[PDB]
RNA sequence: ACCCACUCGGCACCUUACGAGAAAUCAAAGUCUUUGGGUUCUGGGGGGAGUAUGGUCGCAAGGCUGAAACUUAAAGAAUUG
RNA sequence: UCUUGUAAUUGGAAUGAGUACAAUGUAAAUACCUUAACGAGGAACAAUUGGAGGGCAAGUCUGGUGCCAGCAGCCGCGGUAAUUCCAGCUCCAAUAGCGUAUAUUAAAGUUGUUGCAGUUAAAAAGCUCGUAGUUGAACUUUGGGCCCGGUU
C-alpha cells in the first residue's frame, strides 16, 4: 500500500514486452539525444522531458531508443541538478505547506502533513546520502531550506 | 430369513459377491445390516455407554436411552453405532445396526521397516470432534496400545497391535473422543500413501455389469 | 577421598499403579512361574525395557553402519547365548518382538522344573535355596 | 506471523520476551523472590517445632456434632504463632500446654474428611515420642 | 437480561460508589 | 454432608451412564482414621 | 511485502492441491522455486511446470495431478548439521517410509535421501510428501 | 444525464461451507496435530487491587508506571421446560 | 476313568536363622567363605505398612454410644449438618519394607523456539509518524559430449 496511507491502488504504466527499436518509429537515436539536450537546455525535469518526447515526437522512451536513461544523458553532458528531481519537488511541497501553517496557525492537518511530508524526506534523503549523491551530512534544516529550493 | 430391499442387498444374496474390496473401491452404499452380516461373520461386539436422556414437555418428562456399541472382527473393519431408542436393549440393537452398517476399514502397516504381517499404522492422523483431538503415532513391535481403555479396547477390536496416542482436549467426555478417534482411523484409511501410486485398473461399477440379476422384480 | 562403587537400579515401577489387566496379568505370570513378589516381573520389564530401546535406536541407524553392525551382532549373539530368542531369529525386527515369559523361561527354577526333578515350581524355588 | 519474531538472528527478543513472561508465572514469582524464607511460617522447611500455646475446643457444630478441634502453637525458631491441627480424636488427652510438639504440613483435602478453614499443620509428634505411637498404646507419654 | 461489564480491575466509575460507602518499601542488604 | 454430598454425586453418574457402587450402612464412615 | 517467494508459491500449490484445481499460476518465479519444483517433480509429486518468460521476474504454470498430499516452507532457514537430519523428519514427516524434508546445501537443492547418501548437509528448506 | 458490457480502487450486503470454531457465528476468526510468509504490543484462576511504595509528567483535577503479604475452589456459548 | 480344592486327618523328608569345636580370614581381631556337633511342628523361628461411593483395587458387612417434641409404649422401628460418635469382621495393594511432610520433575502444548492464546472466556496501546532491533523482489556457468575408474 501507500507508505504513508491506507490506500492500496496499482495505477501505473507497464511497459511492453519488447526491448527493440519500434519498427514505424525509424527516425534516429542521436537526433533524439539533441533534443534532450535542448530541453535540458529549456531547464525541465527528466520527467516534463520524457513526457514532451512520448507526446510530441513518438519516442516511446529514451531507455529503448537510445540505450541510456535521461539522466545518464543529462549528467554525461554536464546538466545533471544538484539534488535530484524528487527531492527537490518534495522540498518544494514541504516549504510552500510551512508558509501556509506559519500564516494559519490553527491549522492541526496542515501540521499532521507537513510532519508527513518531513518524514518522506528524511526517508529520501537518507538514501541519497547512503548512495553518494549528497555530501555525507547535507543537514536538511526547517528553515534554510527554502533557500535551497526557490 | 432375510429378503433383499435394494440392489446390493440382491448382490449379497446369491453370494455373487463376496470380496469387500469392490464395495469399498467404489464405495458402494449401504441402507440395511444385513448386508455385512451375511458378507463378513464372526463381527465380536462390546458396549461403549448407555445413558438415560431426557427430554422435557410442557407438563412431562420423557426418557429416552442413548446407546453407542462398537463393531469390529479382528481384522481392519471397524464400525461405531450411536443410536437413541424407547429401550436400552433396543437401544443397543439399533447401534449395534447402524455401527454394523457403517463399517469402514483400515490401512495397517509397519512403524519401520517391512517384515512379517503388519501391525501398525502408516500414519500419523488427526481426528477432531469438539474440542478434543486424538493424534495417532505408529508405534514399534511389541509396545503395546498407549491409549486409554476405552480407545485402547478400540484399536484392539481394529486389528492394529502397537500406536502411540498423544490426545490433546478435554477428555473427561467419552462421546467426543469415541467419534474423534472414528474420524481420526477413518482419515487413516483416507491418507493417501505413494504405494498406491500404480496403474489402478479402473472398474465400471460391476452393479451395471451384475445389473441382469439384481434389477426389480 | 576415595571413589565411588556405582549402583543402580533393576528395577522400575509402572507409571500406572492401579490397573486391573496389569495387575490381573502381573498375578498371572507369579502364578505361573512362581515369584515372590512384583519386583520380579518388573526387573524383567526393566531389562526388556533397554534391550528394545538400544534396539530402536540401533534400526534409526541406517543399514551397514558399523556401529550398527558391531552392537547388534554383539546384541543378538547375547541374547541367542542365554537362549530367548530361537537359533534361527537373529534380526532386529524379533527382539523388538520379545515378551517376558520368554525370558522367564530361562530361569533357574523354570528349568529346574521343566527338565524334571522338581515336580512344582514352588518346589523347585525351595529347593534351590536349600542349596 | 502467529505474533512472535522467526529470524534467524532475533534470539535475544525471544530470551528477553521469555524473561518478562517467566516474570508472570507463579512458582517462579515465589521461587526467585525467595518469599519461603521471609514470610512463609516454616523457614522453607518441611516441619517445625513449637511451644503449644493455647487449646480451643473448636467443634464441627453445637454438641452433636464431629470432634475435630485443635491449638495454636508458638514456632519456636522463627518466633511466630499459627493454629496447627490435632488429628483423630482422642489425642487432644495427649496434648495440655507446653508439650513440644513437632509439626507438618497438611496437604489435600475432598468434599469430606476434613475442610477445617485454612488449619493446615497436622501435628506429627508431642513430647518427642511421637503421635501415631502414642496413639496405639506403643509408648508411654513421660512426665515433663 | 443484560451483560454484565467486564474488566481486570474494577473502573473507576465503579470505585466511586464502592469507596463512598510514608515508609518505603524494605530491601534487606 | 458427607452422606447427601455423596448422595449427590453417584445419581449424577448414573445420568451419564457410568457404574456405580452400591450404598449400604457404610458410605458416610470414617473408613480409616487417621494418627 | 512478499518477505518470501518460495512460502507464497508453496502456499498457492497447495491451496490449488485442496481445492481440486488442475494447474495453478505462480507470480513471480525465482530459481529455488525452479529447483524446488524440479525436485517436486522428479519425485513424482507433481505434474510438469513451464515458466511463462516476461522480462520482470516471470511466472510458473504449473501442471497438477492430484497425488500430492503437503507442501511447505520452513522459515528461517535453520542450519542443519547432519545429525540433526532425523530429528528434523521425525518432527514434520507423516511416516518415516515415506515423505521428504528439503535441504539447500552446498553440493545444491536436493532432499533429505540424497542428502545422505551423498553426505553433506547445509540449511533446510521446505518439505513435502 | 441514462442503459449495456468490461476493468481498477472503496463502503456495506445475501447465501453457502470446499474450511474453521466451545458455540453464537466468520471469505476471515479460512489456508493450524497434515502445527514455521514479516513484525510490534498484550495475557497466565478469582479476590487483596489499579491497592501500597518509589519514580515521572500535571497549576489543580489527575493521569503514566505499578507490587506484596494474606485469602480462596472456583470465577464464557447456546437449548430445555 | 486322571486332575484341582477342602479338612482342629496323618506321615515322614529338607534347610538356615541361630549356638558353636576348628580352620580360612585379619596388622591383631569382628564379620563374610567352608564346616564337627546341636538347632521346626504351630498361641513355632507368629510380617508389617497403608487403604475399601468414583478417580483408585477392594463391603446390596457386623456390633456399640448419643439426640429425636417421628410411630410404639418401656420391647422396640426409623431418622440422627453425631462432616458419623466408637470398635470388630471381610477384602484390596506394596513387601523387609510401607506411609507422611517440603522442594522439584514428567504427565502440562498452564511459559509454548519445536509448541499456547487475545470478537464474546484474562489478554490488540485512541491514532499516526519514527530511531535502535527484526525482516526484506528477481537476475550473473547452464546444458551437452568424452573417457577412465569404485560400490551394491
Amino acid at each position: 500500500g501507500r507508505m504513508h496511507s491506507a490506500g492500496k491502488g496499482i495505477s501505473s504504466s507497464a511497459i511492453p514486452y519488447s526491448r527493440n527499436a519500434p519498427a514505424w518509429f525509424k527516425l534516429s537515436s542521436e537526433s533524439v539525444i539533441e533534443q534532450i539536450v535542448k530541453y535540458a537546455r529549456k531547464g525541465l525535469t527528466p520527467s516534463q522531458i520524457g513526457v514532451l518526447l512520448r507526446d510530441a515526437h513518438g519516442v516511446t522512451q529514451a531507455r529503448v531508443i537510445t540505450g541510456n536513461k535521461i539522466m545518464r544523458i543529462l549528467k554525461s553532458n554536464g546538466l545533471a541538478p544538484e539534488i535530484p528531481e524528487d527531492l527537490y519537488y518534495l522540498i518544494k511541497k514541504a516549504v510552500s505547506v510551512r508558509k501556509h501553517l506559519e500564516r494559519n496557525r490553527k491549522d492541526k492537518d496542515a501540521k499532521f502533513r507537513l510532519i508527513l511530508i518531513e518524514s518522506r524526506i528524511h526517508r529520501l534523503a537518507r538514501y541519497y546520502r547512503t548512495v553518494a549523491v549528497l555530501p555525507p551530512n547535507w543537514k536538511y534544516e526547517s528553515a534554510t531550506a527554502s533557500a535551497l529550493v526557490n | 430369513g432375510w429378503v433383499p430391499v435394494t440392489k446390493l442387498g440382491r448382490l449379497v444374496k446369491a453370494g455373487k459377491i463376496t470380496t469387500i474390496e469392490e464395495i469399498f473401491l467404489h464405495s458402494l452404499p449401504v441402507k440395511e445390516f444385513q448386508i455385512i452380516d451375511t458378507l463378513l461373520p464372526g463381527l465380536q461386539d462390546e458396549v461403549m455407554n448407555i445413558k438415560p436422556v431426557q427430554k422435557q414437555t410442557r407438563a412431562g418428562q420423557r426418557t429416552r436411552f442413548k446407546a453407542v456399541v462398537v463393531v469390529g472382527d479382528s481384522n481392519g473393519h471397524v464400525g461405531l453405532g450411536i443410536k437413541t431408542a424407547k429401550e436400552v436393549a433396543g437401544a443397543i440393537r439399533a447401534g449395534i445396526i447402524i455401527a454394523k452398517l457403517s463399517v469402514i476399514p483400515i490401512r495397517r502397516g509397519y512403524w519401520g521397516t517391512n517384515l512379517g504381517q503388519p501391525h501398525s499404522l502408516a500414519t500419523k492422523t488427526t481426528g477432531k470432534c469438539g474440542s478434543v483431538t486424538v493424534r495417532l503415532i505408529p508405534a514399534p513391535r511389541g509396545s503395546g496400545i498407549v491409549a486409554s481403555p476405552a480407545v485402547k479396547k478400540l484399536l484392539q477390536l481394529a486389528g492394529v497391535e502397537d500406536v502411540y496416542t498423544q490426545s490433546n482436549g478435554k477428555t473427561r467426555t467419552l462421546e467426543n473422543t469415541l467419534k474423534a478417534a472414528f474420524v481420526a482411523i477413518g482419515n487413516t484409511y483416507g491418507f493417501l500413501t505413494p504405494n498406491l501410486w500404480a496403474e489402478q485398473p479402473l472398474p465400471v461399477s460391476p452393479l451395471d455389469i451384475y445389473s441382469d440379476e439384481a434389477s426389480a422384480q | 577421598p576415595r571413589a565411588p562403587r556405582t549402583y543402580s537400579k533393576t528395577y522400575s515401577t509402572p507409571k500406572r499403579p492401579y490397573e486391573s489387566s496389569r495387575l490381573d496379568a502381573e498375578l498371572k505370570l507369579a502364578g505361573e512361574f512362581g515369584l515372590k513378589n512384583k519386583k520380579e516381573i518388573y526387573r524383567i520389564s526393566f531389562q526388556l525395557s533397554k534391550i528394545r530401546r538400544a534396539a530402536r535406536d540401533l534400526l534409526t541407524r541406517d543399514e551397514k553402519d558399523p556401529k550398527r553392525l558391531f552392537e547388534g551382532n554383539a546384541l543378538i549373539r547375547r541374547l541367542v547365548r542365554v537362549g530367548v530368542l530361537s537359533e534361527d531369529k537373529k534380526k532386529l525386527d524379533y527382539v523388538l518382538a520379545l515378551k517376558v515369559e520368554d525370558f522367564l523361561e530361562r530361569r533357574l527354577q523354570t528349568q529346574v522344573y521343566k527338565l524334571g526333578l522338581a515336580k512344582s515350581v514352588h518346589h523347585a524355588r525351595v529347593l534351590i535355596t536349600q542349596r | 506471523g502467529k505474533g512472535k519474531p522467526r529470524g534467524l538472528n532475533s534470539a535475544r527478543k525471544l530470551r528477553v520476551h521469555r524473561r518478562n513472561n517467566r516474570w508472570a508465572e507463579n512458582n517462579y514469582k515465589k521461587r526467585l523472590l525467595g518469599t519461603a524464607f521471609k514470610s512463609s511460617p516454616f523457614g522453607g522447611s518441611s516441619h517445625a517445632k513449637g511451644i503449644v500455646l493455647e487449646k480451643l475446643g473448636i467443634e464441627s457444630k453445637q454438641p452433636n456434632s464431629a470432634i475435630r478441634k485443635c491449638v495454636r502453637v508458638q514456632l519456636i525458631k522463627n518466633g511466630k504463632k499459627v493454629t496447627a491441627f490435632v488429628p483423630n480424636d482422642g489425642c487432644l488427652n495427649f496434648v495440655d500446654e507446653n508439650d513440644e510438639v513437632l509439626l507438618a504440613g497438611f496437604g489435600r483435602k475432598g468434599k469430606a474428611k476434613g475442610d477445617i478453614p485454612g488449619v493446615r499443620f497436622k501435628v506429627v509428634k508431642v513430647s518427642g515420642v511421637s503421635l501415631l505411637a502414642l496413639w496405639k498404646e506403643k509408648k508411654e507419654k513421660p512426665r515433663s | 437480561g443484560h451483560k454484565s461489564y467486564k474488566s481486570k480491575h474494577a473502573s473507576k466509575g465503579a470505585l466511586k460508589r464502592l469507596y463512598k460507602g510514608g515508609k518505603p518499601d524494605k530491601q534487606v542488604s | 454432608s458427607a452422606k447427601s454430598f455423596i448422595l449427590r454425586k453417584k445419581e449424577l453418574m448414573k445420568r451419564r451412564g457410568r457404574k456405580v457402587a452400591k450404598d449400604s450402612k457404610f458410605t458416610g464412615r470414617k473408613r480409616r482414621h487417621r494418627f | 511485502t512478499r518477505s518470501s517467494v518460495l512460502a507464497d508459491a508453496l502456499n498457492a500449490i497447495n491451496n490449488a492441491e485442496k481445492t481440486g484445481k488442475r494447474q495453478v499460476l505462480i507470480r513471480p518465479s525465482s530459481k529455488v522455486i525452479i529447483k524446488f519444483l524440479q525436485v517436486m517433480q522428479k519425485h513424482g509429486y507433481i505434474g510438469e511446470f513451464e515458466y511463462i518468460d516476461d522480462h520482470r521476474s516471470g511466472k510458473i504454470v504449473v501442471q497438477l495431478n492430484g497425488r500430492l498430499n503437503k507442501c511447505g516452507v520452513i522459515s528461517p532457514r535453520f542450519n542443519v548439521k547432519i545429525g540433526d537430519i532425523e530429528k528434523w523428519t521425525a518432527n514434520l514427516l507423516p511416516a518415516r517410509q515415506f515423505g521428504y524434508v528439503i535441504l539447500t546445501t552446498s553440493a545444491g537443492i536436493m532432499d533429505h535421501e540424497e542428502a545422505r547418501r551423498k553426505h553433506v548437509s547445509g540449511k533446510i528448506l521446505g518439505f513435502v510428501y
